[PDB]
């Protein structure tokens, strides 16, 4: 059961376990982070528009717009992570359980003992406490939830804000109505649909012809003979050509005509 | 299958079966459920009275209009055209008094009705101390013991001894019922089989004549019924 | 069910506990069945009292069934004798042993006496007036089921050709209105197969209807108001 | 498969061996629920008796009245064809008396009717310990004992021997009878066998025949009757029912309505 | 699911008589609303209003139109109000406060006079003492009795004014009640063909409007025979429009019935 | 799952109210800004403020408007709201500290004074003695009685207004109300011809890109008719999609009707 | 019960389990580590590289930009079951139970015995304990857990970070933009599994072709006769031809043209 190997388990212990819930949450944080950033095609670009130039020719206000959209929709995976764990409680009460006053302690009078305070209340999310205090570990116990659900709470209001003034002043200084980003924003992701799927078919197409004619004849399964019957190829594509579809591109138009994707541009001419 | 079913109804037997059911199954819940056997020691007889024949008596009122055949036979009424219609009075008073007798005998049999019914009519002077001189109590006690008075007082030998002679009594008044039934209906076939100038082979012929009459008249008298309707409809309207 | 049991007000529930449901039900009955409208228009524009009974009665059989089968359980009746200081506590034997155990038992003596009385009286209603009716109705009972017929199968074709009709109406006035008509596909032959030729005077259907009682002419048998007619 | 349910249903075996099973059910379920045996002393061999006898004798009235054709060999009474008769009523008899000789058989098998029957006739004047010199309490006890009381004043195990007794005679009985009704049947097939004049197989066929007939006849007779029913509305109405009738309609008066009374 | 939609007593004096009007009343209040908004009949009435503003029609003639609304969307309130009534959770909260004392009776003089009203407001929530059980029993079958005697007598009310208002409906208008049955269906049928005609007429003007912009229309199958079937040129005009909504009582035209506005707008 | 956003309390004095504000306000807040995002009816108005940049329509037009967009966008918190005050179960942890020692009933004066408000504060979590346990329950009905005395009331005037706002909205806009359902059906049918159509115009579009680079494209055997059927020679100019997008309030046409942006486009 | 048999049985011996922590750990990681290296197809044509030129001439600018690949490729199997075992922590605990500091024990008083403090703190794992330390072992147990969980989590996130840091560096200092990387990336894969089914075929094909020539005739399926009438064979490829399409590539541009695989570096004949 992989739910018991990522499983939460608190080291109760003074000085020790707010630096374990540290390093076990930020880190999966971390890790949902980096995959949000590796996926998203948006940063490869960027990218290798740093790596074509070498002399830093284009400016960073016009790229701020792209840059804040690869953190911004990798910013899900973390705060979806982040705000799940504060609301179920456990990585914070663990956290932050050495660090209750025991003079501000309530529901019980000043019976507390002092002589090793921050021992007993590190004890207190694994409730290895004896029952003479089980008022104050409950005590505690619900305080410190309090907190991380109100934190938590907190935490999905702030980026509910954020989306909302970011959708907001994104369409508004935009200087294209929302309807054309719509179709625009259906183009580039229709065309990277059949940009991919015609990869593979002539990729597949010029695998064929050069088994061919090392082994002459290839073996194909029935749809397979469409693909080499229907498309045919004839050489390969100029290495700059493909250096002329990657990187980023801002909605630059031609003649009073929109061009939507760079690919666009290029076809063109 | 279901033409089976329908054909197995078509005989007489299983409909006799199927009512006698029927009866009994909802008399054994009836009889437990508002019978209660009260003690009334003004009026109890009327009460075991009312509840051994009336509810059997509505039964012959059920059977008699669940018929059609016989309304018309009372239109015709009011020589041959009585013969045959006592033929077909017996053939229905056969199947319409079945029922009210079945509920009839399985109370006897049951004996649960006659206890509370003639309780009060039963002679007490074997038992020495139902001396009563007061001529008052004697009939409350006789009317009031049986239904959930049990009274340990030394008289309870009676009680069993009452309910026992009238079991018995209820048990020996079921066949001679059940008998007098079964000798009533022997001869009733025999006149009607001696009386009808017709032979059997030519009764089967009328009887069957009889069941289809009903059934080709009144599809006709449907399809005539609505073939009007429609050119009606086409004067008034145009529409088939 | 819900039994109160105060004195000198349990009376009042027993008769609301069952008349007032039975009411009702015979109130569905008349709504329902559309031969009181049929009354109520010949009255409206205008010896009938034979053919009221036979329709009033057909609709009495659910106002009836209930009576019978609250009196069944007999709860009912035990609240009525029994209420009429010590006669509250009778009211609270359902909710001094001698006292109670006779006058409960008296109860529900009564109450299955009384109960059986309409069940006697419901055979004798419906074999007296049914027999006495078709002996008094001059036509035979064969004439009465093509009577019967004639109206079934009246009801039905009317509202078939009442529907019919109405879309060859109302699909005139949306064309006037839109241009077209975005009729179904089984209703494309419907236009094309009966075009009406106008719409009937309001008074040529009020003549048809009303009640009818097989006024003969010239011996030629008619059956319903809409027969005459023709 | 239906079909060889009804051919079964055909041998005469089966169908007497469901009345007699169902018999034995009938039996055991009214013993289990209505008998209680009445334990007066004045008279308690009527009810057993009562009980041995009558439902014999209706079972045995209802099994020869439920047989249609014997209401027909009687009007036939009231040559060959007294041989014919004959033959039939023994062939129906058989089946008539099953069923009360195994209401008896059962009964006397069982003995709990024998028992509460006859237990007032026992014989005790061999016993020493019933002297009562009063005559009259001795038989109140002796019809006291066999139907639910115990008594237990040392007479309980006498009571058991004489309850065997009466047991053991019963059991007899029944085996007797049915002894009886075994030899009965051989001497009545051997007429069935001596008196009959067709041979062995003559019998089953014509017997198969009649029933054919019957059918084929009680058929033909609701046929030719729908006939003559089709014929008289074709006559009335003008048009044959179940066929296209929008040729013609008769279109009949009020005087049309009185001819077709009349039958 | 209905654990939140369920009745729980607060047992206080002046307070629960308060919670049962609003607990069954508001519900009821809402269920009289949403029959409203529904039926159609409402708002070409009050659509009545906007094509004069002169109050052109008089009371007399608008007055008949008006008793059909409300009771057709009167079923809601009714077929829930007896329904809470017969379960009686209501009255016990309500008015055990309000019981007199002194009617209380099978039973010696045993309840409290120093707070006779909160302890009786403290039944429902079967917070009572075992020796005032009986003082609890008495009322509590006491009000079931009350409420139910009240919620039988509403279905009654309600179905004397149906059977009685039917035939005065029927008496009252001038057309049998099979002249009524045709046309009461035409509406309840033009309608339906109206409506449907309505979205083929949205969608071929939608069609034209899209090919005009982008060059093409991207429609299914059964859309293709739509253009081809009911072809448009334009709209129709807002007086032509108007000329449909409201009310309208079987206007005749020269012995010709008329049944719906549009019937009246076809003949011109 | 449900357990991650169940309600705890806090039982703590003047901690848990803003424990039951955060644990629904923000979720109301978090509703209500969905609802307006996903409205499409926001940000054209949205872009209404963009592509003048002077602001000379007025404010009278727009506010006919914008109730419908935060109105329609309210449903959402309003049904999240009354499902919490129905529960009840956020309200009592709210005011559990506020309840006056005073006012305590169906008990004698036994609730200590020491420290009121602490003692007050752990009531809903079940952390009392069992001799204020009849004080705990007390206020567990009266607490509970108060937000469900809110919930049925809140659903009220929020009921009336669904009514008040519709009859208004049938009173002041000046066309029927039938024609007005012609134009509902309008918008949806333009909508979706013009949302179809944007995939469609897209691909042909993007294969006629793609195509260009490689030598052709691959489709399956559906979207080969689309290519076939729909073929394209550019795309189209900005200020083309710049007239087709704002608010629109019935602008009529020497007496022809318009019911859409595009509409009174394709009439030039 | 193939994983029963694997699983972990912590010997409680002083000096003793930390090997048994390692031997038990260690060597699964490296069987997965060697499994990765021997099924990575980029491995072989490595080794015949340098096998054919048999001088090593080329020098180690190109080898290491592979190199890192095969283990790269073939190093997450390790990690991703020696991260699993820290995170169950078991296999730390067993290991290290033995160093716990004698003076570094709490939640208890000076309880602990310093007879044999090694020998008693070793037994831990295998919860022989008597009742009297029952605290202390609890309190050691839940601290070593500890040290491997906080371990498991910075080790995942140091490959979190290693892959981050490589994927840049692998677009930020190849010659080629990523798009085409793609196509060279689905070509490398088409090529193969097309080159695997048509050399079984050409196998089968050549096999019915000898088979027949010692029997007269060769018994084939029904939907295998499709495959002898379509594909026919006249001998086999000769060893220099398979000799160079073995081995590495890069990116060896022709005429202005690219070529993917050395395979397409032979087929345009060079």
């Amino acid at each position: 059961e992989l739910f018991s190997v990522v499983a939460f388990h608190c080291p109760c212990s003074p000085a020790r376990n707010y630096l374990y819930g540290l390093a076990a949450i930020g880190v999966p944080a971390l890790v949902l982070f980096i995959i949000g950033i590796i996926l998203n095609n948006h940063t490869w670009n960027l990218v290798a528009e740093c790596q074509h130039r070498r002399t830093k020719n284009c400016s960073a206000a016009p790229t701020f717009l792209l840059l804040s959209s690869i953190l911004g929709r990798a910013a899900v995976a973390p705060v979806t992570w982040s705000v799940i764990s504060l609301l179920r409680g456990e990585a914070y009460v663990c956290a932050l359980s050495e660090f209750v006053d025991p003079s501000s302690l309530t529901a019980r009078e000043e019976h507390f003992p002092s002589a090793h305070a921050t021992e007993i209340l590190a004890r207190f999310p694994c409730k290895e406490n004896p029952d003479n205090l089980s008022d104050f570990r409950e005590e505690v116990s619900r305080r410190l939830r309090y907190e991380s659900q109100l934190f938590g709470w907190l935490l999905i209001g702030v980026v509910a804000i954020l989306v909302f003034l970011t959708k907001c002043l994104k369409h508004y200084c935009s200087p294209l109505s929302y309807r054309q980003e719509a179709y625009w924003a259906q183009y580039r992701a229709n065309e990277d649909q059949l940009f991919q799927r015609t990869a593979e078919v002539h990729s597949r197409v010029l695998a064929a012809n050069n088994v061919r004619r090392f082994f002459g004849f290839v073996a194909l399964n029935k749809d397979d003979e469409e693909l080499i019957a229907n498309f045919p190829v004839e050489g390969t594509q100029p290495r700059p050509q493909w250096n002329a579809i990657t990187g980023v591109y801002l909605y630059r138009e031609n003649q009073g005509l929109p061009l939507y994707s760079r690919l666009h541009k290029w076809a063109q001419g | 299958l279901n033409n089976i079913v329908s054909s197995l109804q078509r005989n007489g037997i299983f409909i006799n079966s199927l009512i006698a059911a029927l009866t009994i199954g909802g008399q054994q819940l009836f009889s437990s459920s508002t019978f209660s056997c009260p003690c009334q020691v003004g009026k109890n007889f009327y009460y075991g009275s009312a509840f051994l024949v009336i509810p059997a008596l509505i039964l012959l009122v059920a059977g008699f209009a669940l018929r059609s055949q016989m309304w018309t036979i009372t239109g015709e009424y009011c020589p041959l055209e009585c013969k045959l219609a006592c033929l077909r009075f017996f053939s229905i008073t056969g199947r319409a008094v079945i029922a009210p007798l079945t509920w009839l005998a399985v109370t006897l049999l049951t004996g649960t009705y006659y206890e509370c019914a003639a309780s009060e009519f039963a002679s007490v002077d074997h038992y020495p101390m139902f001396d009563n001189v007061s001529a008052s109590k004697r009939e409350e006690i006789l009317a009031g013991f049986p239904c959930c008075r049990s009274a340990p007082s030394d008289v309870i030998l009676v009680r069993d001894e009452i309910a026992l002679l009238h079991r018995y009594q209820s048990q020996m008044l079921g066949w001679i019922l059940i008998t007098l039934a079964t000798i009533a209906a022997l001869v009733s076939c025999c006149v009607a089989k001696c009386c009808s100038p017709l032979t059997s082979l030519q009764h089967c012929y009328w009887t069957s004549h009889l069941q289809n009459e009903r059934e080709l008249f009144e599809q006709a008298a449907e399809q005539h019924s609505r073939l009007l309707m429609m050119h009606r409809i086409k004067k008034l309207f145009g529409f088939i």
